[PDB]
């Protein structure tokens, strides 16, 4: 048994730490050559068996070191990782689920849609449950080590995390670019700022987005690899190209052109503020605050796993190896954590529930 | 976004 | 106390809203005279801000002095209100607004508890799902593919059965906290507290006997072929499950819901009289579910290593006897998670009914649902991590 | 256990 040949080679090292150390690495060689009894695996014992051959002749602790080509191919040590990944991804997606339809619950049964400001919200709302609605199945996929759900639900899923991550992106970009228009702008705000402006710009959002969700739609495929399934693109011949150009345009247009506009808009408010020259005047310097933490929560939530994308693709990146599948699935929550409890989410519900939450120091 |  | 003092600033600014969207005289009446009660209270407490202050300290003395500004206000609008007035009397509220502002405000600071809410809210739901789905998960392999034809697969199955319907529970648990009411009604009250207990004493006497079990295994291999049958392992958890019905149905007979501040609680009605039985049920359910299983699970521990010991003061081959070796320090690893996981909470329920703790302070909200949460874990974590670290179970999921 |  493997995992009998495994606790064997261990419980061995200890007995280590002159003809006791031998009768040990004489016992952890038969181990490790029945051990070896996929090719990647079976090199991780021939460097193993070398190295214990050179410690025969005598190496103390470096076969610990060339045990770390093995261990991934501890035991509990996986499965703690594995739950602390469900436990993440199913805390994201319920808080997101229950957050977003709330937020919607309130805008459309309390608040009733009346102001600009509460469609930008709606719509940010309502891309966040999209986005959150996916994880129940990359969380599975994660734990089952392959995609059971079909083509059909991969091609549903695939679709709505491209759509959704530019319809909640650009909502939140355009929701600063509204507010910027109100505090620098307010002869022209009263004409761009009504409600009839603000469900046409939202729309355009959501029908615009189409362009990558229809693609996106038609490319996601369900493909086997070593005997197990795979939910994932189908880019045209060259794959490798359309896989980069799809690559640096979500990163272009979904990363650097949103944080370029929110941080020029920003650095613009703060102009009109220091032009300034007593609680109406300081009711402006709070949405100009609110859009500075939009972009600080915006850049730290994303940057990790558009830093990751890129390694990945560039470095030869070991998929089995623990802490790297860890920060891995850590990024790729951080950046749920914008889409669905954004700092504008957080706002709208600490001001219509200010009761409920306001309690002194 | 990164699955998978 | 402090919760006087939130309460009466509550009452001021809440009642300054009545007014600006009140019709009559009558409205506006009340509201300040509410106002001019809760200002003249509210004038008699220490802020948190000036504790460390002497009733009589210049900035206490400041802190009163807005309050006399603000009620001679309130009685100049009061007399507006009681001379016909109502124009008048509705913009003498908009001065007591700026009086608050300029004098009051800068000593009762208040901050927003939605962050803690969210962080207890994501606690609950990934305890849940984790527990729930995993121990579901879990009770479908053992009745779909590893057929339940060993002792071990029948243990398995009670600790999965125990720890889903424990989680179940905390969808309920944390809407209660959010809402600050129970929404679901008496007979969701009663199915919710039973279940909660319930499941509280089958899940930690199915792991008691899970240690018993493995040390009969360790310590007794050639007479444990008799006792380790299947029709035994079934029998003894069937007896668990009914015999831990003396706990779940007198909590669904007790658990009621009652009206409390405009709010509905959730709660068990103890017999005459209540504070004592209420006291004895905290006492019962700490030695039975928490010292009783620690004491036989350290009892098979340590009897455990000796009967290892003994083999080791043998030298005949260790080969083998290692892999008993890792089954005991396995008990070891049970009993330091269920002690590490029920401790805080069990120590938290005898701190609760000595002492007065602050129920409003975030650091008690934040530390009691973390204790609450922690035997969850305990509870949908055993069956998981065993079963998923079971080679049979491995190969059959 | 705790609730409430
Ligand atoms: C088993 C070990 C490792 C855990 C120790 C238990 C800790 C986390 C628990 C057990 C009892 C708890 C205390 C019970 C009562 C009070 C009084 C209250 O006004 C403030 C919180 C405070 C002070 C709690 C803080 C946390 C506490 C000390
Ligand atoms: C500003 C955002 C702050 C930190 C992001 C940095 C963390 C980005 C994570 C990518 C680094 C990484 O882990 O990739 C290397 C790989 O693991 C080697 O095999
Ligand atoms: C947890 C991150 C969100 C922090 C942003 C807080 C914004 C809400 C507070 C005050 C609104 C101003 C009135
Ligand atoms: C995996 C299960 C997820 C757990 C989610 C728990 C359900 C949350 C339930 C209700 C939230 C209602 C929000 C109302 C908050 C405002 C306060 C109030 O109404 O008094
Ligand atoms: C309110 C919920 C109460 C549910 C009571 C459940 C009682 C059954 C408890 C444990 C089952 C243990 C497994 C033994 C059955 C073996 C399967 C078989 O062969 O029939």
């Amino acid at each position: 048994d493997l995992e009998d040949n495994w606790e064997t080679l261990n419980d061995n090292l200890k007995v280590i730490e002159a003809a006791q150390v031998k009768d040990a690495l004489t016992k952890m060689r038969a181990a490790a050559l029945d051990a070896q009894k996929m090719k990647d695996f079976r090199h991780g014992f021939d460097i193993l068996v070398g190295q214990i051959d050179d410690a025969l002749k005598l190496a103390a602790e470096q076969l610990k070191t060339t045990r770390n080509a093995y261990i991934q191919k501890r035991s509990a040590s996986s499965l703690a990782l594995a739950i602390a990944i469900t436990a993440l991804y199913s805390a994201v997606c319920a808080v997101g689920l229950l957050g977003n339809v709330l937020v919607m619950f309130v805008i459309v049964r309390y608040t009733k849609m009346k102001t600009a400001t509460n469609i930008y919200i709606f719509s940010l709302a309502l891309a966040g449950a999209l986005a959150t609605s996916t994880l129940p199945f990359q969380s599975a996929d994660y734990l089952m080590e392959t995609w059971p759900f079909g083509e059909l639900l991969c091609k549903a899923v695939l679709s709505i995390d491209y759509y959704s991550m530019f319809t909640s992106i650009f909502t939140l970009t355009m929701m600063c670019v509204d507010r910027y228009i109100a505090v620098c702008h307010p002869v022209k705000a009263l004409d761009f700022r009504t409600p009839a402006k603000a469900k046409l710009i939202n729309i355009c959002i959501w029908v615009l987005a189409s362009g990558v969700g229809v693609p996106i739609m038609v490319m996601a495929v369900t493909r086997p690899r070593d005997g197990a399934v795979v939910c994932m693109l189908q880019f045209p011949s060259p794959s490798w190209y359309w896989d980069t150009v799809t690559k640096i345009c979500v990163f272009l247009f979904a990363f650097v052109v949103p944080i370029l506009i929110i941080t020029v808009c920003y650095g613009l408010m703060l102009l009109r503020l220091r032009s300034v020259r007593k609680e109406k005047d300081r009711s402006l310097r709070r949405i100009t605050r609110m859009v500075l933490v939009v972009v600080v929560a915006f850049v730290v939530c994303w940057a990790p796993i558009h830093i990751f994308v890129i390694v990945w693709t560039l470095v030869d990146i070991d998929r089995r190896d623990p802490l790297v599948v860890a920060a891995l699935h850590l990024c790729i929550a951080l950046g749920y954590i914008n889409s669905s409890l954004n700092p504008v989410l957080y706002a709208f519900l600490d001001k219509n529930f200010k009761r409920c939450f306001r309690q002194l120091c | 976004y990164x699955f998978g």
